[PDB]
């Protein structure tokens, strides 16, 4: 799709020129050097401050050739414990929605930040992880103590 | 001619070849090795003979052949 790749195009780009600091978001490079700009290997930094912080969690983002119209699909690699993040890997954020809070302005830069936040401060709206988000809402402690395992997992050494 | 292999060749000497009419405007081929390289249409300029292929030029004006080569490079360069 012209429409999408001509986005895409415009976001790395962009992404090059300027992107918050600690934050990855590369196109995938085929083997013989052309581009696949529909999936991005990217990695959020966990925010400073917070239980997060020092954990540098590798996400996929994965974009389909209605994109803008559509969101792309974020998928933490391998998945995050976190109360809005499927088993899966993926991400229930209402901007990764047509139907709710994606619009075609949302840059890669604004999703990635956007998922960044989620992770810090959890959607009690959403369980997409149970076990998660009971923990979360009835024993902050022991969420707390596993998140900070998790950032420590996943810290660059 | 009907359709002539054109080779779009880089500084790194790589080369994609694409099969078109001498009818069509050359931008669809500029827009297609664009986005092969993931970067901007406004990003790259193409020249055969040593001039810049503009968007509304065909083969057929620019007297194009089989096998000929487009050499592409980064405008300014910058991009
Ligand atoms: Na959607």
């Amino acid at each position: 799709s012209g429409i999408a790749l001509s986005r895409l195009a415009q976001e790395r780009k962009a992404w090059r020129k300027d992107h918050p600091f600690g934050f990855v978001a590369v196109p995938t490079k085929n083997p013989d050097g052309t581009m696949n700009l529909m999936n991005w290997e990217c990695a959020i930094p966990g925010k400073k401050g917070t239980p997060w912080e020092g954990g540098l969690f590798k996400l996929r983002m994965l974009f389909k050739d209605d994109y803008p119209s559509s969101p792309p699909k974020c998928k933490f690699e391998p998945p995050l414990f976190h109360p809005n993040v499927y088993p899966s890997g993926t991400v229930c954020l209402s901007i990764l929605e047509e139907d709710k809070d994606w619009r075609p302005a949302i840059t890669i830069k604004q999703i990635l930040l956007g998922i960044q936040e989620l992770l810090n401060e959890p959607n009690i709206q959403d369980p997409a992880q149970a076990e998660a988000y009971t923990i979360y809402c009835q024993n902050r402690v022991e969420y707390e103590k596993r998140v900070r395992a998790q950032a420590k997992k996943f810290a660059p050494s | 001619m009907e359709y002539i292999k054109l080779k779009v060749i880089g500084q790194d000497s790589s080369e994609i070849h694409f099969k078109v009419k001498m009818t069509t405007h050359l931008k669809k081929l500029k827009e297609s090795y664009c986005q092969r390289q993931g970067v901007p249409m406004n990003s790259l300029r193409f020249l055969f003979e040593g001039q810049r292929i503009a968007d509304n030029h065909t083969p057929k004006e620019l007297g194009m052949e089989e096998e000929d080569v487009i050499e592409v490079y980064q405008e300014q360069t910058g991009g």
